[PDB]
RNA sequence: GUGGGGGUUGGCAAGUAAGUUGUGGGCCUAUCAGCUGGUAGUUAGGGUAAUGGCCUAACUAGGCGCAGACGGGAUACGGGG
RNA sequence: UCCUUUGGGGAGGCGGUUAUGAGAAGUGAUGUGUGUGCGAGUGCAAAGGGGUCGCAUGUGAUUGGAGGGCAAGUCGGGUGCCAGCAGCCGCGGUAAUACCUGCUCCAAUAGUGUCUAUGGUGGAUGCUGCAGUUAAAAUGUCCGUAGUCUGUGUAUGUCUUUGUGUGUGAUGUUUGUGGUUGUGUGUGGAUGUAGUGAGUGUGUGGCAGAGGACGAGGGGCACUGGAUAGUUGGGCGAGAGGUGAAAUGCGAAGACCCUGACUGGACGAGCGGAAGCGAAGGCUGUGCUCUUGGACUAAUGUUGCGAUGAAGGACGAAGGCUAGAGGAUCGAAAUCGAUUAGAUACCGUUUUAGUUCUAGCAGUAAACGAUGCCGACUGGACGGGACAGUGUGUGUUGUCCAUGAGAAAUCUUGAGUAUGCGGGUUCUGGGGAUAGUAUGCUCGCAAGAGUGAAACUUGAAGAGAUUGACGGAAGGACACCACA
RNA sequence: GGAAGGUCUGAGUCCUGAGUGUUAGAUAAGAUAUAAGUCGUAACAUGGCUGCUGUUGGAGAACCAGCAGCAGGAUCAGUAU
């Protein structure tokens, strides 16, 4: 979790300079469990790792259509009915965004936890 | 900040706190010992001698005041008195009930030394005799 | 990021992906063993047996020729030194700054790296024995300052 | 019980009450860092309505501590509120 | 109402007294008194009260303010830096919108002001969520144990155990604070399900070893260069030295200057730089020797052995102190001569401790980039130093421009990466002054260092920049009230 | 305990030793607010000897001198035959 937040850092870097690729010398399990929930919502293009036998190395590729995304740590423990206050506190709005948390049914945003009654750890955010 | 250092944060942020002044006369339990009258708002005394004291310039005048006795701690305090032409109501051997200012311990305006008022005149009400509602000892 | 000072240098090897078994060898593959196995006895440490695969014989990864590490190769054979070698050379570095400050007293720079070198061996030392690769009171055999 | 020796009618089960005991919690303070002799334990007996150094005899050398012991201070009755 | 239910009960009930809080009505009105008094009935153990009727009857506002903050007067008359007001800023010296007195108006109203304690105000204690180049604040430098972090304690269904409070429905005590009455919630435990499967293999951070180079890094030994001073041979014949200008002081027993020989301590010029090395303090003659570092280059070994770091430890300019050695130059203290109104000072003469070496103590600096350590990511231009390659790379480093940041000056491997606020882990600050002072304790031969208050006082003290005024400030122009 | 007495619990009296507070004292060193002053001029301009930090000696008083350091300086810099 000291690679998901040097990831988040670095794209909101390139979103900002409005380049269109990033490539970053490092790669791992729960970073690339991260992405693949922007891609499913629509607010990256895709990606491609590759396998070195050194840390790793990973390749996004960006949309034009993310604002920010952030990390949080520590990993603070929330039960199903502190969910809705860390939503107050990190999105800007009422209708869009995306809290992720890590449960004991993958990695799920805070719509989905509510829909399946669980908590767990908190990772995440982006709108 | 990890998750499993929550003693390492009681212990730093309350050291930090004693720095607060008004906090730490509370915390070492030292907020009544020097004080002329302790706990009470207000506190009776006779009055000795009778006074006049220079304001502080930029400002002239001559503030009158007295000097009196504690009948509660026998401690020696001086108090001022407010009105017009009001300090000679009062004689020696009087008895007064003075109280605060009301700014924490300090002085107001242009009066040096003084931090206590002459409120009353052996039991009647001196805003009282100003205005005419009653009549003097 | 070094350990006892402010370096940050980035040298060093980089071993290839997927190697193979080399065909150029001239000598047998049990010609080999039986001189991998003649040096150890000798008295010659692991990181230099290394060095004579490659420049001498061909061989780049002897992981490859005897079907594992050089040092686990020669525990089978046995042949397994009384202290692991890089515990032994900082011993030995210890032992011949604490000889010269026996001469020279007034060399400030030497008795400031025998401090660095010195905790830097007590440091390894706590490792082999959280492992129970050298006794539990191990002590570092030292010359003595006067 | 192949002798004898005690007691003077006092019970059972529910209910109600009471005693004893384990662990856990933000008053302030290091110009308070080392503390402890029935003190930590074993074995026997006494006492108790009842477990237990609760108490005694003999023997072992233990028990607590920066995750704050042992001390000292301030207007300290604890909760529901 | 209960205990002991026609016995007993200062438990408990009933009034009275009191600006304890909270709620609800009044102080009038034109068509036809919201008050007070009395009379019936009701009520109680006996009575007050209250509410259902009638009879007369007619009464009932204050407290704090009017310069700004802050709603409301440059209205009359008095006083003249007086008397007084003013939480804070401030007012008053014969021209008071601020004091005293009279009118008029403003806010709330059976209430409205004062003194004291406390929540908010305060992202001015900071978990969310502050600050630390110059405003208060990163510690002189490395090593290092406990702890934190990294490497290899969870959610949820069902059941159970506990609140007098409270969230939220219903219900016309005439309305209301209320009362009655439906439902939800608070801490621990038991038993299932899900995460959940486990060490393996690989070798990414570190360490250890290899190769050829690079460096005023350190200790020791042996030599060397000239200048200052002095001793002693030869020459000369009256002043030399230093100052804004001179005086004390040195010179015919021959100074100063020029020459042949020697002795001694200290120092290492020029080359010498926005060049190198060391943890920092620091380190420039030559040759030997024992030790040392970081970078680079690589199909070597190992396999997570790591980051930060109260407690502990070592090192640490100059001055000072203790013992021995040494003594060229310079020089506190002392002393005379000048200057001056006076100079116990600046300038000078005579003369010391000290300045050097060996062995130690001590522990401070504008010990400064006034700038914690480690990790991720990010535009250009011209350079330097080392290694390796061949048209480039890695580690370091100087200058100049953007983007971005900032209170600004300014910053460019950071003082950047959004109040769009969370990568790991420490320390220090919380208005000024009293004061780094008292007192206790630890260390020192001492000189002192480390840690470190309060009473009392006070409205600002401070940072960066703007326009003026001034300088016993620097330039460029000028002028017979300036020179030639 | 037949008694003389023994045992347990133990207030109180008399004496010594720590602690934690509070307080009187001749003399006497500071701090702060004043008045109304006396003596000088250390700092701010190259403040008339640039200023400041540490250390050690000295003076009526500000302060002065020696050794090293810093610019928050009065210099971001000047022609190698």
């Amino acid at each position: 979790s000291a690679a998901l937040a040097n990831m988040c850092k670095a794209i909101n870097n390139a979103s900002r300079a409005g380049k269109r690729q990033l490539l970053l010398r490092f790669s791992t399990e729960e970073m690339r469990m991260f992405l693949l929930q922007m891609l499913r919502h629509g607010y990256i293009s895709g990606f491609s790792y590759i396998h070195d036998k050194r840390s790793g190395k990973s390749i996004i590729d960006l949309n034009g259509r993310l604002n920010r995304c952030g990390a949080i740590s520590p990993n603070y423990i929330v039960k199903r009915d502190g969910i809705e206050d860390f939503r107050t506190r990190l999105l800007p709005a009422r209708q869009f965004g995306h809290v992720l948390f890590n449960t004991s049914k993958g990695i799920l945003d805070h719509k989905e936890c509510l829909t399946e009654n669980v908590g767990g750890k908190i990772l995440g955010y982006f709108y | 900040p990890g998750l499993f250092s929550a003693n390492n944060l009681i212990k730093s942020r309350k050291a930090k706190r004693l720095a607060d002044t008004a906090y730490r006369k509370r915390a070492l339990g030292t907020k009544y010992k020097h004080s002329v009258l302790g706990r009470a708002p207000q506190a009776k005394a006779i009055v000795l001698e009778k006074i006049g004291v220079e304001a502080k310039q930029p400002n002239s005048a001559i503030r009158k005041a007295v000097r009196c006795q504690l009948i509660a701690t026998g401690k020696k305090i001086t108090a001022f008195v407010p009105y017009d032409g009001s300090v000679t109501y009062i004689e020696s051997n009087d008895e007064v009930t003075v109280e605060g200012f009301g700014k924490k311990g300090r002085s107001v305006g242009d009066i040096p030394g003084i931090r206590f008022k002459v409120c009353k005149v052996q039991n009647v009400s001196l805003h009282a005799i100003f205005t005419g509602k009653k009549e003097k000892p | 990021a070094k350990m006892h000072s402010s370096g940050k240098g980035r040298s060093g090897s980089v071993k290839p992906y997927a190697t193979a078994f080399p065909t150029w060898l001239t000598k047998s593959v049990d010609e080999i063993k039986s001189d991998v196995i003649q040096m150890g006895n000798k008295g010659v440490p692991a990181p230099d047996i290394g060095t004579r695969l490659r420049d001498e014989y061909g061989i780049g990864k002897a992981s490859d020729v005897l079907g594992e590490s050089i040092t686990r190769f020669l525990q089978r054979n046995g042949v397994v030194p009384k202290i692991p070698h890089d515990l032994e050379s900082l011993v030995h570095r210890a032992n011949t700054l604490r000889s010269h400050l026996n001469i020279y007293r007034k060399d400030n720079s030497a008795k400031y790296r025998l401090i660095l070198v010195s905790s830097r061996m007590y440091r390894v030392a706590r490792y082999y024995k959280r492992k129970m690769r050298i006794p539990g009171n191990w002590k570092p055999k030292l010359v003595e300052l006067n």
